[PDB]
RNA sequence: CUUGAGUCUCGUAGAGGGGGGUAGAAUUCCAGGUGUAGCGGUGAAAUGCGUAGAGAUCUGGAGGAAUACCGGUGGCGAAGGCGGCCCCCUGGACGAAGACUGACGCUCAGGUGCGAAAGCGUGGGGAGCAAACAGGAUUAGAUACCCUGGUAGUCCACGCCGUAAACGAUGUCGACUUGGAGGUUGUGCCGGCGUGGCUUCCGGAGCUAACGCGUUAAGUCGACCGCCUGGGGAGUAC
């Protein structure tokens, strides 16, 4: 749990940030879910908009086997 | 006639059959072996031992390529998937990597549930 | 789920190492989630019926640690 | 909805004071002045069901306060109607 | 004028455009008024799958103030040019002058 | 007159809606390479595909449709419904500090609009799926269930239809009446203590024929509307 968002005061989650969002997805590429990681539902929303728009501009992978 | 040493193992494990194909890293086949055709119909072919035998035979059918390390590709819900990795490495060929490549829509729509 | 055998590993462990990678990942379950079409009407009664029967279990136990059975 | 430059266009147009945003004028003005604004918006986009609910209680809401300026005073019925270009 | 984060990446063969290109867009926007309020050139950089089987790519990223009409030419400019393989206009709510966590 | 109703100012969350663009995965098709005897399917088979080289595997292309994970008795919408990402246009809700108008309200027969899917019209598109249809089985028979194919249709634009177990089987608005456990989204003060909105589960009095509902009432009340009067005939005939 202990949402890291709200630790650190994040007012947006910035998928330019790519060394935050690789710690939210799997090692096949699939965000992981609040459940697991402990984000809370504000922040986790936010954080798979990053992810998905990091994954457009091919900062992050889709799948493992591109 | 040639020599590669190096080539990947592609598992296709369906619900009904296994196919072993043993291709090349270029994905050019070298030898290939099923399950229904290793002498197994029916309820035997979607068996994991009816998988082993098709393993085997696929191993039997590139021995004259003196194929060393094999790469191993798994695709498929098939009961043959772990049973065909074991005949691999049972045959003597070294698995170098293990990967599954099943393929996920992420798509079409699938068919009608059946109502049995 | 891409398990790089390593040196010096027996054959079976990273084929224990595979299976877990592949069972986290559940393509195993999204494969046989995906072969037939599930209708929007149904996969609302399954998730409800998932979470109901998810809740009543918590709270049967909940109730269950104050009992005694003899 | 509309920006607050053209808000406070109206509201100073059509308030006795800036302050005066409540009086029934400014909101007749305020509201016909999105009305009018929307037109564009529905020219293009007929398909707009959505949006165009919200529209219609502008409409709505715009009738209910002419009727209520109508009769407590006619003096500023009359005068406010001609501004604004409304049939009633 | 609103603000928008463009991030657009160049194909790796002409990189040495890129230096150029930015001043065009750059013109273009500051002819209309238009402020950069950052403007940073990740240079190339590996990206996370082929894309047009390219394996590489030149990223710059810079954050504006213009009329939102002429973002219109900025994206039309991105079409049309087969230097730039994928682009990425967003709006924001404020000014962006800091530093990417890219630099 | 200001407490109901509304306006202005700052912000927040959101699959609210309409238009345009684009990405990745997968299916199918096409062309080619490697390769060779099966593939596929089932309870089991057969139809079917395959030596005219399938299936498997790799490479390039075309195309359409839907957006894995996130994803949640989570959110938004009057309801129907709404889910990749980006932009443009646009609706509503909520919250904080005031100011403003000055009860300007509620409900609403007739009227008006919106309204899943199927269906209809005109013009496109058509990958996957799939009524009809064809074949293979199963069976006493099997106008089915299962299998292999497969056309309307499903998709787009515009127009019509106007119905659903369109359901919370619970009309709308307002006031009042012990609690507990959550979720979600603001906000004030110092993880702690408040205060709002929406929402899920349990339960008290009360109510109910009972099941149950229970501050989001099916409790206590007020305002207005809709509707019922044994079953069938029949939501049928004219
Ligand atoms: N698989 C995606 C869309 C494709 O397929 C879904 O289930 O929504
Ligand atoms: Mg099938
Ligand atoms: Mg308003
Ligand atoms: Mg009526
Ligand atoms: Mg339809
Ligand atoms: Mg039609
Ligand atoms: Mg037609
Ligand atoms: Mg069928
Ligand atoms: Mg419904
Ligand atoms: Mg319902
Ligand atoms: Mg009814
Ligand atoms: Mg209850
Ligand atoms: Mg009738």
């Amino acid at each position: 749990k202990f949402c890291r968002f709200t630790a650190e005061g994040v007012q947006e989650i910035d998928y330019k940030d790519i060394a935050t969002l690789k710690n939210y997805i799997t090692e096949s590429g699939k965000i992981v879910p609040s459940r697991i990681t402990g984000t809370r539902a504000k922040y986790q929303r936010q954080l798979a908009r990053a992810i998905k728009r990091a994954r457009y501009l091919s900062l992050l992978p889709y799948t493992d086997r591109h | 006639r040639k020599q590669v040493s190096d080539g990947v193992a592609h598992i296709h494990a369906s619900f009904n059959n296994t196919i072993v194909t043993i291709t090349d890293r270029q994905g050019n086949a070298l030898g290939w072996a099923t399950a229904g055709g290793s002498g197994f119909r029916g309820s035997r072919k979607s068996t994991p031992f009816a998988a082993q035998v098709a393993a085997e035979r696929c191993a039997d059918a590139v021995k004259e390529y003196g194929i060393k390390n094999l790469e191993v590709m798994v695709k498929g819900p098939g009961p043959g998937r772990e049973s065909t990795i074991r005949a691999l490495n049972a045959a003597g060929f070294r698995i170098t990597n293990i990967t599954d490549v099943t393929p996920i829509p992420h798509g079409c729509r699938p068919p009608k549930k059946r109502r049995v | 789920p891409v398990i790089k055998v390593r040196e010096n590993e027996p054959f079976d462990v990273a084929l224990r190492r595979f299976k877990r990678s592949c069972e986290k990942a559940g393509v195993l379950a999204e494969v046989r989630r995906r072969e037939f079409y599930e209708k929007p009407t149904t996969e609302r009664k399954r998730a409800k019926a998932s979470a109901v029967k998810r809740h009543a279990k918590k709270l049967a136990r909940e109730n269950a640690r104050r009992t005694r059975l003899y | 909805s509309l920006s607050t430059e053209a808000t406070a266009k109206i509201v100073s147009e059509f308030g006795r004071d800036a302050n005066d945003t409540g009086s029934t004028e400014v909101q007749v003005a305020l509201l016909t002045a999105q009305i009018n604004h929307l037109q564009g918006h529905f020219a293009e986009h007929k398909k707009d069901h959505h949006s165009r609910r919200g529209l219609l209680r502008m409409v709505s809401q715009r009738r209910k306060l002419l009727d209520y300026l109508k009769r407590k005073d006619v003096a500023r019925y009359t005068q406010l109607i001609e501004r604004l270009g409304l049939r009633r | 004028m609103r603000h928008y984060e463009i991030v657009f990446m160049v194909h790796p063969d002409q990189s040495e455009q890129v230096p150029g290109m930015i001043e065009r867009y750059t013109a273009a926007i500051t002819g209309a008024e238009g402020k950069i309020h950052r403007l940073e050139d990740w240079g190339r950089r590996q990206l996370a799958y082929p894309i047009n089987k390219l394996h590489k790519a030149h990223y710059v990223l810079m954050n504006v103030e213009a009329p939102q009409e002429v973002i219109d030419e900025l994206e039309t400019t991105f079409r049309f040019n087969d230097a730039v393989i994928r682009s990425m206009v967003m709006r924001t709510k404020h000014a962006v002058t800091e530093a990417s966590p890219m630099v």
